[PDB]
């Protein structure tokens, strides 16, 4: 199966920080465990091999050595090499072939936070004759990113068909969440009101859109 | 006669038995195993050569009275990408006895203290695996080396050379070849008898 | 150099796939191939070897069955196909390629991926494939969006005047909806004194149908 | 044991004395020399060569 490797490592530059990996007896010390790590949308690149020999290109503060049933990794300094995740390959004969590491996080070493901003926007007139309302409701511009959505329009709340997924970096280096829901257009019109509620722990904003314009 | 059609040959030299004399005697019990070789230590799979290599994977003994069949392969299992195929035991505890195939995985250790599966320390692996690549001439070189062994033990021959047998002739001394045994004397009826079992 | 694989798109489940490598540049007769598959948010994980050379096959011992590979050493490629394909099985495919040639169980001690071959991410949903339903929006700086709807598979283009437009054009990650589809509104943030004097338009582009159609947004009325 | 850490030994062909039992040996005042051979003249370090 997979190894036990930390995935949340991380650390200033101008220190050492260490990365294990947790491997069985037949996985480590009676065999050869390497060391590689991999671009998003590019091919994995060596850096360690066989745990005594470095390659050419391959910068000397990578340093990968196995003392007992578990190796491990050291870096010194995180400039620009640390800034994407690594693995762990080495060989056993629990699946008759290779294992390969589960991935560790490592960033670079925070950001200012920012009050969220929430956009609640009507459906046209077009989906009205079409006889459906795609509700549609966005909050951009918050950090960190764990926020839940309330479906409320001052009357009864309806949880019936949410779409929401995990807040990731956009283009302006923040997180931005979403928020999509179906419903019929009769009980969209029958609430006088709409709003989304979210808040950043500290404050709860409510905005007051008439549907009727 | 289907020895000779593969390549010149680094060997076809032969201890205890002749290789120009090949087709008139006749025997039983042949084993043939087959290796491979550096290059460099060809001479070492030989009678009374001991050192690493061939001493502590395959050491041939004394009293084998047979030869090897060997020829250079520079076409057959040499890639200029490598060759990682064979391997070898580099490290024993002692002297292995001939005739003995032996598997090892564990770790061999170098101190009084007690070594399975531990690494990074002053115990290595037993086992490392060869590298054949053009770029080296003699000294990392697949060979076709097949070493074959001849057994004189007490029983009818078996397999020897397809030439033809003539007709019996009694009652004059000549040379007679029976099965391997060459005698000399004339032949008469045999008057004794034994169990039909020799 | 770099090796090469013909990847797939969003496909539904249950269904077959098959997929190419080439090799490129090298004699494809001694470099032993393997593969790998790596889920999105976990690790690589190992499928076999094969020798394009010799009728060895290998699996792991979770996939013995559910994987079957084949080799032609004169066309010069390698194919495997997946079949039945399950929601959690499907990930990126890179067609791995180890130095040297051996096919034994204790030579891999030794046996490492000197080299990485690009591949690509083939993935599974249950879906038709059809033009997106596109619907104008109206605002709450103005803000506001362009609706796409029920557009199967992904992603889409979606920009504002031809992608002429740069004020504030963001794109929200992509959610996953009930019914099988999905669905992404891109908001994009301009002053309301240009809203009166110029009205801007969405332009949508999709790969697969080939269905760009330019709609006119407006507040309600 | 100890001398197996630098290196493997490439020769070990040894004359006379047996190197496989050599702890039930006693002996005394051993020379130790340092040379080099380059590579095709190793058969040569044997008595009786030239």
């Amino acid at each position: 199966p997979v190894l036990t490797q930390p995935p949340s490592a991380s650390g200033p530059p101008g220190q050492s920080v260490s990365i294990s990996c947790s491997g069985s007896r037949s996985n480590i010390g009676t065999n050869f465990v390497y060391w590689y790590q991999q671009l998003p949308g590019a091919a994995p690149k060596l850096l360690i091999y066989k745990n005594d020999q470095r390659p050419s290109g391959v910068p000397e503060r990578f340093f990968g050595s196995k003392s007992g049933t578990s190796a491990s990794l050291a870096i010194s300094g995180l400039r620009s090499e640390d800034e994407v995740d690594y693995y762990c390959a080495a060989w056993d004969d629990s699946l008759s072939g290779h294992v390969f590491g589960a991935g560790t996080k490592v960033t670079v070493l925070g950001q200012p936070k920012a009050a969220p901003s929430v956009t609640l926007f009507p459906p046209s007139s077009e989906e009205l004759q079409a006889n459906k309302a795609t509700l549609v409701c966005l909050i951009s511009d918050f950090y960190p990113g764990a926020v839940t959505v309330a479906w409320k329009a001052d009357s009864s709340p309806v949880k019936a068909g949410v779409e929401t997924t995990t807040p990731s970096k956009q283009s302006n280096n923040k997180y931005a969440a979403s928020s999509y829901l179906s419903l019929t257009p009769e009980q969209w019109k029958s609430h006088r009101s709409y709003s989304c509620q979210v808040t950043h722990e500290g404050s709860t904003v409510e905005k007051t859109v008439a549907p009727t314009e | 006669s289907v020895l000779y059609n593969f390549a010149p040959f680094f060997a076809f030299k032969c201890y205890g038995v002749s290789p120009t004399k090949l087709n008139d005697l006749c025997f039983t019990n042949v084993y043939a195993d087959s290796f491979v070789i550096r290059g460099n230590e060809v001479s070492q799979i030989a009678p009374g050569q001991t050192g690493n290599i061939a001493d502590y994977n395959y050491k041939l003994p004394d009293d084998f009275t047979g030869c090897v069949i060997a020829w250079n392969s520079n076409k057959l299992d040499s890639k200029v990408g490598g060759n990682y195929n064979y391997r070898y035991r580099l490290f024993r505890k002692s002297n292995l006895k001939p005739f003995e195939r032996d598997i090892s995985t564990e770790i061999y250790q170098a101190g009084n203290k007690p070594c399975n599966g531990v690494a990074g320390v002053n115990c290595y692996f037993p086992l490392q695996s060869y590298g054949f690549r053009p770029t080296y001439g003699v000294g990392h070189q697949p060979y076709r080396v097949v070493v074959l062994s001849f057994e004189l033990l007490h029983a009818p021959a078996t397999v020897c050379g397809p030439k033809k047998s003539t007709n019996l002739v009694k009652n004059k001394c000549v040379n007679f070849n029976f099965n391997g045994l060459t005698g000399t004397g004339v032949l008469t009826e045999s008057n004794k008898k034994f169990l039909p079992f020799q | 150099v770099q090796l090469v694989q013909s990847g797939a798109e969003v496909k539904k489940p249950g269904a077959s796939v098959k997929v190419s490598c080439k090799a490129s540049g090298y004699i494809f007769s001694d470099y032993n191939i393997h593969w790998v598959r790596q889920a999105p948010g976990q690790g690589l994980e190992w499928m076999g070897w094969i020798s394009p050379d010799s009728d060895d096959t290998n699996y792991a011992q979770s996939f013995q069955g559910r994987v079957t590979m084949t080799r032609d050493t004169s066309i010069t490629t390698v194919y495997m196909e997946l079949s039945s394909l399950r929601s959690d099985d499907t990930a990126v495919y890179f067609c791995a390629r180890s130095v040297g040639y051996c096919s034994l169980n204790s030579c891999q001690r030794w046996m490492w991926f000197d080299t990485w071959g690009q591949g690509a991410l083939v993935t599974v949903s249950s879906a038709s494939t059809k033009g997106p339903s596109v619907f104008p929006l109206a605002p709450s700086t103005a803000a506001l969006g362009c609706l796409v709807k029920d557009y199967f598979p992904e992603p889409v283009t979606v920009s504002w005047n031809s992608g002429a437009l740069t004020s504030g054009v963001h794109t929200f990650p992509a959610v996953l909806q009930s019914s099988g589809l999905y669905s992404l509104s891109s908001v994009v943030t301009v002053p309301s004194s240009s809203l009166g004097t110029q009205t801007y338009i969405c332009n949508v582009n999709h790969k697969p149908s080939n269905t760009k159609v330019d709609k006119k947004v407006e507040p309600k009325s």
